[PDB]
């Protein structure tokens, strides 16, 4: 409702970075906010793309940003009678980010690795990585839960059991309030999807550099299966975290899984142990229900509730014609131990192939009223199909079924204004929670204000 | 936190088999690499083989092949060592090891597990008092522990009276049999005026002899 | 007696012919004291209106071109028709409707284009062995049904990037079974292989030249394929005036648009050619699959019929995608391929087997209503397709098209046209809702107010900016 | 097999010094080395992983340091804990492989012997056995050697020695040696001898005693 879209700020990256792919905000142990951006593409030393991250200080000129550096360079080990090795080459670094409390988390998705031995080895595979950062301390650390020592022929004659060889780690992640990072890698278990969790302490105290493969104790990752449905699911392709079995030491998860059961899509909330709470199945094959996934309480209850993206949902149109134009989902979170039911709000794209729902933002309660709302992106939206970001207001009985708000894209055709959104944070300090849209195709952030309303 | 508790120590026949035990406490066995490693005084320290607990796959040292059999039972968040054709040179100390970080290192170790092979029956010590020959201001006495087995034995003087100003020496093995000796200093003053005994207990045997040191 | 168009007191004869379709207008100067100039056309007459005077508009249908149906599709380069009439004029006056018909038929050995569009993986090998005579056995089976088939081919696997294509060691990009005991060819991801000929011995030695290649995960890049065969036009060969088939023979998943990520493809397909001279698809690497709505338009844009051939193990999958790609069609495939032929055949005959109307351009005033004809004589009412047919067959449909008041455009033409059919109904309509004399009118007229009006149809109008 | 050799065997220093073992490997093993620390009588502690990093709880004044086929323990500033036994490990290669290890020894003044010899017992002789006894006590440093001499001549068979470890509170060194004869055997001879030769003395430290005699 009251976002200015009036004066904007810009902050931009190296031509062809992606520059903007994610984002997030990030406050310093004083409590300034400032803006940490993922540039999957930025060149690295070898003037080969391995992507990188820039850390913004807030300024409503916007502009330039310094980097976040990170070790880019390929690095080998002989130990055990092995070779161990890791390829940074068009990682992707900076493919996500997040931040809790000063510390930022990016992520290398398709950072690959190998291990060697005589004529045999492991594979080069896309393990995935993330690399952890305290900014004020200058501290560094790392987290690849999928990097194993084992070779190929061992996974031949398990039929390809526990194989976290094409896990992707970092594709997605979220960090509980604790301070648990949950990593979704999407690739895991031969292209099932697993989830790895650790907490960010125990990720800094037993991380060193050169050694590669080494224990974090304390971390726990999800399971294998011998199920159909979950084969090419890519559970963890989306992740998050709430509050929805009534126990508030437990945090519960909630994952993405847009191609499950042969593309029906489908969204799970599981326990800290990863057993199944409840499980949400797609409405339609191939429309990728799952692709985003949200968590906020939008009807002021105290009850979480969920939004789940199809950003390719075909709506059906005179003529028994089909639309793509994409969906949301809302299921409000029910009284007591009861499970979430058919979703209480439908909202549908409009714009032919604009991808409504590829983003969802919780932005916090944005004009004061005492409910919670959210920006929903269609990255090729709008009459003329450069983006949009719609806003939508929380409401007693869930959301209001029209947008309050809607910004378009300000950047040229092709930018992917609104693939990444955050919300629900006070960047100017003026009282109202702010967005920030990333537009990666553009290689640029949008910072849009919340004012008083008028 | 990270303890390895290891079986108890073993004493068994040349020929036989044994089969040592090192169990997890505190942590999950299937978490990392199993190390075996044995220790003798003059040979020193050697790596004996590692086992991958989640799935049981081992490696040993080409020279433990054949003898050293490594398994673990993660129901029971135990690992074993298993030994055959147990010989005298088999004798040892026996450690499990397990790194803290480093997938490679051998950062934690057990307490270790004794093993010693022997065909010796259990024999009780045979205790001999040691007088100084027929002057000094200071005097010196002895005791001799000889022919006994298994070990240990327990020596003092005086039940335990007499303490500082000892020197009870490491048993050493006299053809299948331990031997062990003790020495203690005091003023002419002391004796052979007050009574000085030696107490030397074979809890194997049950036998608790005792010598009083008289002169010559 | 008053009827509407009396009792209404219209106040020109241009809202006299809004009134009601039945109501005239007499413009004839020599009319009684108080006689209602807006009336029935035989109570006009009856007062002597001279039968000049009558403004009367009658809506009418008549055709333009009305070629007769073709019984043959052979021979001509395609002056075949199979819709008829092909052209009418249609006069409506003010909320009026007139009836037309439409025959339409399903013309016998009219040309056909077959695609062979084939995952070439590994699990394909002997299904690859089978079909290196299918090209002259499937030109027996047609031969019986066209006398112009073309034949082609293309294959396909996945995007030959990482997780999808092994890249290690080095010996598994040139030969992606070097680690089993044989040779097939280095990852890629679609090629064609035969432009669309009639010479079928070209298919048979193309073919035995084939081979498979090996990549790491079960969904494959078909559609991809699918894509590339359909807006490649000039290089696949589809002709204008063809049926054409496009046959997609899988046994296993297939990709789809926002998958392409796990390889770091985020781009979104852009449903344009991208096959060059060395006939494969170039930005296989740098494009995400395409979504079913994307190919859904392509396809139907370029008149494809595509035929998922598949493996009973993804059959049920490959139906529930057809059902979201309106037009398609599923045919078991086995094992190793061995009944495709018959399969083709089946799916051709299912093709031709519905005639479904559709209609382009109608204005928003009209709306439009039918009753099919199919079978035998047997009219149902409310429908405008027809199912179960034969090659040969012909049906045929009744059409009401009904004008809601009369619109500010005079002159419109809307189209229409059978569903991946060549010919088209072509209706131009024209409304009608003025009068004749209106063409003559006399502005600042003598004769009203002393030229403060305008004389027309009779009586008196208030001129412009008043 | 990688081979490990660690020197010195052994070194004794004091509190508060600063002390460093080296370790030498037959090839380059890039800082794939470990540290290990055996405290008397106990089961072993990591110190060292990876060439330089402290396991988690061990004290700072401990470092590694080295590169290739080289590389260094340093104890800053000894504590009295720290006289132990330490090894170093090699695992870039299976077999992982060990060090001969170190033993730091406390350091102190220079003290020999007390050398005491005693004759068999009533009871062992009326058993048929005869062992005679030395004692050598108290000394330092602990290179000591002692020597038989049945009627002054040599003797090398059926001696059996057994040393203490360093003593805590005065930081010496004993050792004890016993010779074991038949009784018949032990009777065809006069005179019973063990000379103790330690650094302490050029002269070695002599003490006998007379069968049929006192
Ligand atoms: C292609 O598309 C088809 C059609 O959608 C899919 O088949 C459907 O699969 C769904 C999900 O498995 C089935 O849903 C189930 O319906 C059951 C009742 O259906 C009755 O009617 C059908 C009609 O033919 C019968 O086949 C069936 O036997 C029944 O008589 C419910 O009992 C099931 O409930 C269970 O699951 C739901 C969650 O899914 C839980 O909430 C329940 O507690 C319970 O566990 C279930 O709802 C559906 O039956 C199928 N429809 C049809 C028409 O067959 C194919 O899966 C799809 N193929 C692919 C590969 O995509
Ligand atoms: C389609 O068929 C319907 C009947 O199913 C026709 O409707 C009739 O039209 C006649 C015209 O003379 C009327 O007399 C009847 O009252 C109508 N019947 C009903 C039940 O409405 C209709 O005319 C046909 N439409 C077309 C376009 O041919
Ligand atoms: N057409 C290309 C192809 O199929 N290449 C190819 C080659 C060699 C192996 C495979 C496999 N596919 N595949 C799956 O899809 C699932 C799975 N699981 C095991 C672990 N639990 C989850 C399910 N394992 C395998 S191994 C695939
Ligand atoms: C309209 O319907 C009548 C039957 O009521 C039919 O005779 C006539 O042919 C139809 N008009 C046209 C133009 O087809
Ligand atoms: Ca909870
Ligand atoms: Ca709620
Ligand atoms: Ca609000
Ligand atoms: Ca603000
Ligand atoms: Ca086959
Ligand atoms: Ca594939
Ligand atoms: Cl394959």
């Amino acid at each position: 409702l009251n976002l200015d879209p009036v004066q904007l700020t810009f902050y931009a990256g190296p031509n062809g970075s992606q520059f903007g792919f994610s984002l997030d905000f990030h406050k310093d142990s004083h409590g300034r906010v400032a803006i940490v951006v993922g540039a999957p593409r930025t060149l690295g030393p070898s003037q080969e793309e391995t992507g990188g991250v820039f850390l913004c200080p807030w300024r409503a000129e916007g502009g330039q940003c310094p980097s976040l550096l990170f070790d880019l360079r390929d690095e080998t080990r002989n130990v055990g009678s092995q070779t161990l090795q890791t390829f940074k080459a068009r990682q992707g670094l900076g493919a996500s980010v997040v931040s809790w409390s000063d510390v930022i988390v990016a992520c290398a998705p398709w950072q690959h690795w190998n291990v060697l031995e005589k004529t045999e080895e492991a594979e080069k595979t896309p393990v995935g990585s993330c690399f952890l950062a305290q900014p004020e301390s200058g501290r560094r650390a790392e987290y690849s839960p999928c990097r194993g020592n084992t070779l190929s022929r061992i996974y031949v004659e398990n039929d390809f059991s526990w194989d976290k060889r094409y896990c992707e780690a970092g594709f997605s992640s979220v960090v509980t309030q604790a301070g648990e990072l949950v990593l979704g890698a999407p690739g895991g278990y031969y292209f099932l999807g697993l989830l790895a969790q650790a907490p960010v302490a125990d990720i800094f105290s037993s991380y060193r550099p050169g050694i590669l493969l080494w224990h974090v104790s304390s971390q726990s990752l999800s399971f294998d299966s011998s199920n159909p449905e979950y084969f090419d699911g890519y559970w963890g392709y989306s992740v998050a975290v709430g509050e929805f079995d009534g126990d508030l030491n437990t945090t519960e998860y909630v994952v993405g899984a847009p191609t499950w059961s042969w593309t029906l899509g489908a969204v799970e909330i599981l326990d800290s142990y990863y057993q199944r709470l409840h499980r949400l199945r797609g409405e339609q094959m191939a429309s990728y229900f799952g692709h985003s996934v949200a968590v906020t309480d939008v009807n002021g209850d105290g009850r979480h509730d969920l939004l789940v993206g199809a950003p390719l949902y075909m709506e059906s149109r005179a003529d028994r014609k089909l639309a793509e134009v994409g969906r949301v989902y809302l299921f409000l979170q029910p009284r007591g131990p009861h499970a979430l039911g058919a979703p209480s709000l439908l909202l549908t794209g409009t714009q032919l192939y604009g991808r409504f729902g590829s983003a969802i933002a919780p932005l916090g309660d944005l004009d004061r009223d005492g409910y919670n709302d959210i920006a929903v992106a269609a990255p090729y939206g709008g009459p003329s199909g450069r983006g949009q970001v719609l806003v939508f207001l929380g409401q007693s009985e869930g959301l209001r079924s029209r947008p309050s708000q809607v910004l378009d894209s300000p950047f040229p055709t092709g930018s992917a204004f609104g693939f990444s959104l955050r919300g629900a944070v006070d960047i100017d300090d003026n009282g109202y929670p702010d967005l920030i849209v990333g537009a990666y195709g553009a290689n640029q952030v949008a910072v849009y204000r919340a004012q008083p309303v008028v | 936190e990270v303890q390895l508790q290891q079986s108890g120590a073993e004493l068994v026949k040349p020929g036989a088999s044994v089969k040592l035990s090192c169990t997890a406490s505190g942590f999950n066995i299937k978490d990392t690499y199993v190390h075996w490693v044995k220790q003798r005084p003059e040979q020193g320290l050697e790596w004996i083989g590692r086992i991958d607990p989640a799935n049981g796959y081992t490696k040993y040292d080409p020279k433990f092949q054949g003898k050293a059999t490594i398994t673990a039972d993660t129901s029971s968040n135990t690992a074993y060592l298993q030994l055959s054709s147990l010989t005298s040179e088999d004798t040892a100390v026996y450690y499990c090891v397990r790194p803290l970080y480093d997938y490679y290192a051998m950062d934690y170790w057990g307490q270790g597990t004794s093993v010693t092979v022997s065909s010796a029956k259990t024999t009780a010590p045979s205790v001999y008092p040691l007088a100084p020959v027929c002057t000094g201001s200071s005097v010196t006495l002895g005791c001799l522990v000889k022919g006994y087995f298994p070990e240990p034995v327990t020596l003092t003087w005086n039940s335990g009276s007499l303490s500082s100003g000892v020197h009870t020496f490491p048993a050493v093995l006299q053809s299948d049999l331990y031997t062990l000796s003790s020495s203690v200093t005091v003023t002419s003053s002391t004796w052979p005026s007050q009574s000085i005994t030696c107490n030397v207990a074979h809890p194997a045997s049950s036998t608790k002899v005792d010598k009083k040191i008289e002169p010559r | 007696g008053p009827n509407i168009c009396t009792t209404r007191g219209v106040s020109s004869c241009q809202q006299c012919l809004a009134v009601s379709p039945m109501c005239a207008w007499c413009s004839d100067e020599a009319l009684p004291l108080g006689s209602p100039r807006c009336d029935l056309k035989e109570n006009l007459l009856k007062d002597n209106c001279a039968p000049e005077s009558i403004e009367f508009p009658v809506s009418e249908a008549r055709v333009l071109e009305d070629r007769p149906l073709s019984d043959k599709g052979s021979g001509d380069s395609s002056q075949v028709t199979q819709v008829s009439p092909q052209r009418i004029a249609l006069r409506l006056r003010p909320d009026d409707s007139k009836n037309f018909s439409i025959q339409v038929r399903q013309v016998e050995d009219y040309p056909v284009d077959i695609y062979y569009l084939m995952d070439l993986s590994y699990s394909m090998k002997d299904d690859l062995w089978s079909i290196q005579n299918l090209g002259t056995k499937l030109a027996t089976q047609m031969r019986k049904l066209t006398s112009n088939l073309r034949i082609g081919f293309g294959a396909f696997v996945d995007k030959p990037v990482s997780p999808y294509m092994y890249i290690s060691p080095p010996e598994a990009l040139e030969n992606p079974c070097y680690d089993m005991k044989t040779t097939c060819l280095p990852m890629f991801g679609y090629k064609h292989v035969l432009t669309l000929t009639d010479q079928v011995t070209r298919f048979n030695e193309e073919v035995k030249k084939q081979s498979v290649s090996r990549n790491r995960d079960a969904p494959e890049g078909g559609f991809d394929a699918i894509m590339q065969a359909t807006v490649c036009d000039e290089k696949i060969g589809w002709r204008n005036d063809a049926s054409h088939l496009l046959v997609f023979t899988t046994d296993a998943k297939t990709h789809i648009a926002l998958d392409g990520r796990l390889a770091g493809i985020v781009q979104p397909n852009d449903g344009q050619c991208h096959v060059g001279s060395d006939n494969h698809y170039s930005a296989s690497t740098t494009m995400d699959y395409p979504s079913l709505g994307l190919m859904t338009e392509k396809l139907s844009q370029k008149n494809i019929n595509l035929i998922f051939a598949v493996t009973e193990n993804v059959v049920n999958l490959y139906q529930n995608y057809s059902e979201l790609i309106p037009g398609t069609t599923v045919g078991v495939l086995s094992m190793d391929s061995s009944n495709v032929l018959q399969l083709i055949v089946d799916a051709y005959g299912k093709i031709r087997s519905k005639v479904e109307l559709e209609v382009r351009d109608l204005p928003e005033e009209l709306s439009l209503s039918f009753n099919a004809t199919c079978l035998n004589n047997e009219v149902i009412p409310g429908l405008k397709s027809c199912m179960g047919l034969k090659i040969g067959d012909t049906v045929s449909f009744s059409i009401e098209a009904k004008v809601r008041g009369c619109p500010q455009e005079k002159e419109k033409s809307f189209t229409i046209k059978p569903v991946g059919f060549k010919d088209s109904l072509i209706v131009q309509v024209t409304f009608d809702c003025d009068c004749a004399c209106q063409a003559q009118a006399e502005p600042n007229s003598h004769r009203c107010n002393n030229g403060n009006g305008t004389f027309e149809c009779g009586v008196c109008r208030c001129g412009p900016g008043w | 097999d990688i081979l490990m050799t660690q020197s010195p065997s052994s070194m004794s220093v004091s509190l508060g010094d600063t002390v460093s073992i080296t370790c030498h490997a037959s090839q380059g093993i890039s800082s794939n080395i470990g540290w290990l620390q055996q405290k008397p009588g106990k089961s072993f502690m990591g110190l060292i992983y990876y060439g330089t990093n402290l396991v988690d709880g061990v004290p700072s004044r401990f470092s590694g340091s080295g590169s290739g086929a080289d590389y260094s323990l340093t104890i800053s500033s000894l504590d009295s804990e720290d006289f132990a036994d330490y090894y170093c490990v090699q695992y870039a290669q299976l077999p992982y492989t060990f060090g001969g290890g170190t033993k730091l020894e406390i350091k102190r003044a220079d003290a020999a012997p007390t050398v005491s010899i005693f004759p068999p017992s009533s009871e062992q002789l009326t058993s048929g056995g005869a062992s005679v006894v030395c004692f050598l006590n108290n000394f330092y440093p602990k290179d000591i050697n002692v020597k038989w001499k049945i009627d002054g001549s040599e003797r090398q068979n059926g001696v059996l020695n057994s040393w203490t470890d360093q003593d805590s509170k005065d930081s010496t060194y004993s050792m004890s040696s016993t010779l074991t004869l038949t009784k018949d055997e032990y009777e065809r001879h006069n005179s019973y001898t063990c000379e103790a030769t330690h650094k302490t003395s050029t002269s070695p430290i002599v003490k006998s005693f007379n069968r049929n005699e006192c």
